[PDB]
RNA sequence: CUAGCUAGCAGUGGCGCCCGAACAGGGACUUGA
């Protein structure tokens, strides 16, 4: 193994932590002895422990497929004192973000952790003893904190010459799998595979739809593994964890699959025999069946041709997106329904959706796709020109399909002749929570109504609500609290607080409306008047 | 070469912030430049032996089609400030903001010719991303002085002045200021004379192999624009309401402002569209407020120790306003920016703002942009044409600043 | 160090407890109208 090693260091002001090997039983020694002699005669573990004052814990267990007992080494105290190392692995790939490889194959190298050496200076921290006799690791040991990082670094450093010799071979490396493919003939494909096998054997490496972490990769397409669901009544805690994992791994690709019914029905359950009781769970699982009755099939990304995106609203602040390159040949689908912010509306959610989609396209495909938005050009330009923030989207076009994305109402910047003045205000004590709300008019048609368990903001909201309730066709309203100003000027359609929702539902039927703002407690028109009218026994 | 020993500060480690994704078209230029920079010995590949990581992105520089790479050293600079701040720093002259012309220059090629300390290279490790996370990150490590970390000019200024002395002696009126990799020149001559002098300086810098191809700014056109009020014969109730609101807000800025006479005309509860006769007393107070407004707000100094804050807002149709202040309501400099896509204009505005603050005071001010975090974080690499990264955040604006201007 | 004198691994994915880090809502301190 003439491969170059990696310089390894230790945390400053630290050293090898000693361990007091627990005296174990006897029905686990002979196997340990035979296995350490077997690993010693291979030349990857040395036994030089004459004066080394260090020790590491040793364990043994018989796992599934019981044929023999194997050794186990732990570093619960060694990895803690070991300096931190960079972790290159930070995400997961996507099946749709692949290419079209006619001659595709897979390859994995098992037990390759022994085929990589370790720094001789760092080998001082591999005190592996057993009742005595001590051994020292000479290769990368299992369970090491920096084992996968060093392994993948060595893998890349050893396959880079093969990439230099043949840059026209698409290679998708991983922890141990080597997803290699190209567009060559079967003979040329086998020749390249044999050349790669010889290249790995140069350093002594074992060279022996598809499966990719549960995915299905066909030569001409790709799809998700068809999941199933048991049809029993009881569900143990193991069954619970398993089914919730299945539905979580299925909801990431399929739409309309949620976990609110199982989350709400599986609260506080820490037992194993607990038989959770309902019709809601039954209908949710039947919908999951119906959706999983027909499997979806994606298409590999084509680098030559571009790709188009589109989004269609489904109702109740839920929006689904599609990514495609050819008509009806969609790559992947999904859903976006997060209520970002207290007050949201149509174009704000559309901007959030398009930014999420372009971020996904950057992280998956590394480019920006064209968008087919179901909205008009002049509406969007008026919106972003008449907004107090900065919102920009890439090039797009219009598609005629319900439901259309429009604005339920608009606003003005100057009063209208024939309107009526409306000075509104209202507050309550910080302990009684019993406040009122009124207003004034030219003709003198005021109206005060008390409230119960309300805050000043909600008092002003109720005041403007009752103002717009008995108003004419075109009225103007002036207030003082900038909170209602910011709420109304944003022009929402769906908010968390239903109060503003009923307010906008009452205002939308009105043709025109104008808003203003005046500093309170300055005697401006009817502000101080309504303040004195509503402050009866709440001011002093 | 004897590299100056540079160290970090105890208690804080190096930067370990993640790297946002990029586009494959940018990855092409990234590979095509890092291969050359590694063949030139400026960088070298490393492994996972160092957990420190700093993001890297690329821009499309003007005057050519190259893709100059840059590293956001915000964390490194924020953690090593004290070194270049008290150990070896450079003061800020005041004569450059009174000249006629100024030309921006880059001297990164000079930084690319000096080795860096070996014990410090483990903190400037930069990594490039990969598409679909298939190929692991191709890590690298700097071997020369990088661009973005303000310690490299702090340690290079010696040789910089040593090289610029032979030609700056015959030109006593010239000014040289290098807060970062950028380079500004102070000249109060005509456009032709400034052109000749700047091409002479280009020759002087290329004498040592410096490939150097907004560009020419003017500091004399920077006047303080205070709050302006409308003056029309028609005075509706809405107009006087907006006026009293604006002046009640500005009372924190202008102390000697009252609402005595203005609060009398609007006392009668009436409608809004009607016109009210403006009395001479309210007219006198309005004229007083007008003549006080044009006077610059006194008492606003410049603290060379505290930080800077430069808020920016958007009015519409490109009407970008901006205010700079070290303390709330203690504005130091205002202005306007309009008549230049929705993010390109914002990037140009923040670029102009930070350039003016650098050539005036010499300190990158913190920004408050009125934009969502994810959108700008993903689209700020489109039209960015600078070489360093400033500090910023994401805060909304109240519904009052929209009435600060027309 | 943990679990009932005795037994006591790690990584990957998942659903479950506590704390910290970001967004949104209620009280105290300070400064002015």
């Amino acid at each position: 193994s003439p491969i170059e090693t990696v310089p390894v260091k230790l945390k400053p002001g630290m050293d090898g932590p000693k361990v007091k090997q627990w005296p174990l039983t006897e029905e686990k020694i002979k196997a340990l002895v035979e296995i350490c002699t077997e690993m010693e005669k291979e030349g990857k573990i040395s036994k030089i422990g004459p004066e080394n004052p260090y020790n590491t814990p040793v364990f043994a267990i018989k796992k599934k497929d019981s044929t023999k007992w194997r050794k186990l080494v732990d570093f619960r105290e060694l990895n803690k004192r070991t300096q931190d190392f960079w972790e290159v692995q930070l995400g997961i790939p996507h099946p749709a973000g692949l290419k079209k490889k006619k001659s595709v194959t897979v390859l994995d190298v098992g037990d390759a952790y022994f085929s990589v050496p370790l720094d001789e200076d760092f080998r001082k921290y591999t005190a592996f003893t057993i009742p005595g006799i001590r051994y020292q690791y000479n290769v990368l040991p299992q369970g090491w904190k920096g084992s996968p990082a060093i392994f993948q670094s060595s893998m890349t450093k050893i396959l880079e010459p093969f990439k230099k010799q043949n840059p026209d071979i698409v290679i998708y490396q991983y922890m141990d799998d080597l997803y290699v493919g190209s567009d060559l003939e079967i003979g040329q494909h086998r020749t390249k595979i044999e050349e790669l096998r010889q290249h790995l054997l140069r350093w002594g490496l074992t060279t022996p739809p598809f499966l990719w972490m549960g995915y299905e990769l066909h030569p001409d397409k790709w799809t998700v593994q068809p999941i199933v669901l048991p049809e029993k009544d009881s569900w143990t805690v193991n069954d619970i964890c398993k089914l919730v994992g299945k539905l979580n791994w299925a909801s990431q690709i399929y739409p309309g699959i949620k976990v609110r019914q199982l989350s709400k029905l599986l609260r506080g359950t820490k037992a194993l025999t607990e038989v959770i009781p309902t019709e809601e769970a039954e209908l949710e699982l039947a919908e999951n069946r119906e959706i999983l009755k027909e499997p979806v099939h994606g298409v590999y990304y084509d680098p030559s041709k571009d790709l188009i995106a589109e989004i269609q609203k489904q109702g109740q602040g839920q929006w689904t997106y599609q990514i495609y390159q050819e008509p009806f040949k969609n790559l992947k689908t999904g859903k976006y329904a997060r209520m970002r912010g207290a007050h949201t509306n149509d174009v704000k959610q559309l901007t959030e959706a398009v930014q999420k989609i372009t971020t996904e396209s950057i992280v998956i495909w590394g480019k920006t796709p064209k968008f087919k938005l179901p909205i008009q050009k002049e509406t969007w330009e008026t919106w972003w020109t008449e907004y107090w923030q900065a919102t920009w989207i890439p090039e797009w076009e219009f598609v005629n399909t319900p439901p259309l994305v429009k604005l339920w109402y608009q606003l003005e910047k100057e009063p209208i002749v024939g309107a009526e003045t409306f000075y509104v205000d209202g507050a309550a004590n910080r302990e009684t929570k019993l406040g009122k709300a009124g207003y004034v008019t030219n003709k003198g048609r005021q109206k005060v109504v008390p409230l119960t368990n309300t805050t000043n903001q909600k008092t002003q909201l109720q005041a403007i609500y009752l103002a717009l309730q008995d108003s004419g066709l075109e009225v103007n309203i002036v207030t003082d609290s900038q909170y209602a100003l910011g709420i109304i000027q944003a022009q929402p359609d769906k908010s968390e607080s239903e109060l503003v929702n009923q307010i906008i539902e009452q205002l939308i039927k009105k043709e025109k409306v104008y808003l203003a703002w005046v500093p309170a407690h300055k005697g401006i028109g009817g502000n101080e008047q309504v303040d004195k009218l509503v402050s009866a026994g709440i001011r002093k | 070469i004897e590299t100056v020993p540079v160290k970090l500060k105890p208690g804080m480690d190096g930067p370990k912030v993640k790297q946002w994704p990029l586009t494959e078209e940018k990855i092409k230029a990234l590979v095509e430049i890092c291969t050359e920079m590694e063949k030139e010995g400026k960088i070298s590949k490393i492994g996972p032996e160092n957990p420190y990581n700093t993001p890297v992105f690329a821009i499309k520089k003007k005057d050519s089609t190259k893709w100059r790479k840059l590293v956001d050293f915000r964390e490194l600079n924020k953690r090593t400030q004290d070194f270049w701040e008290v150990q070896l720093g450079i003061p800020h002259p005041a004569g450059l903001k009174k000249k006629k012309s100024v030309t921006v220059l880059d001297v990164g090629d000079a930084y690319f010719s000096v080795p860096l300390d070996e014990d410090f290279r483990k903190y400037t490790a930069f990594t490039i991303p990969s598409i679909n996370n298939e190929t692991p990150g191709i890590r690298y490590q700097y071997n020369v002085l990088p661009q973005g970390w303000k310690g490299s000019p702090a340690i290079f200024q010696s040789s910089m002045t040593k090289i610029l002395e032979p030609f700056k002696k015959q030109n006593p009126d010239i000014v040289i200021y290098q807060y970062m990799d950028d380079l500004y020149v102070g000249s109060d001559l005509e456009i032709g004379q400034h052109r000749t002098k700047i091409e002479e300086l280009r020759q002087h810098l290329l004498r040592w192999g410096l490939t150097t191809p907004g560009y020419e700014l003017h500091p004399d056109k920077w006047t303080v624009q205070p709050i302006v009020l409308p003056e029309k014969d028609s005075w509706t109730v809405n107009d006087i309401q907006k006026l009293v609101g604006k002046l009640n807000w500005a009372s924190q800025i202008y102390p000697g402002i009252k609402v005595r006479q203005l609060s009398k005309l609007l006392r009668g509860t009436k409608a809004l569209t009607e016109v009210i006769p403006l009395t001479e007393e309210a007219e006198l107070e309005l004229a007083e407020n007008r003549e006080i407004l044009k006077e610059p707000v006194h008492g606003v100094y410049y603290d060379p120790s505290k930080d800077l804050i430069a808020e920016i807002q958007k009015q519409g149709q490109g009407q970008w306003t901006y205010q700079i202040y070290q303390e709330p309501f203690k504005n130091l400099k205002t202005g306007k920016y309009a008549r230049m896509n929705d993010v390109k204009q914002l990037t140009e505005a923040v670029q102009k703002i930070t350039t003016e603050s650098i050539v005036i005071w010499g300190k990158t001010p913190k920004f408050k942009l009125p934009i969502q975090k994810e959108t700008w974080e993903t689209w700020w690499t489109e039209y960015w044409q600078a070489t360093w990264i400033p500090e910023w955040e994401f805060v909304n604006t109240p519904p009052l600043v929209k009435l600060w201007y027309q």
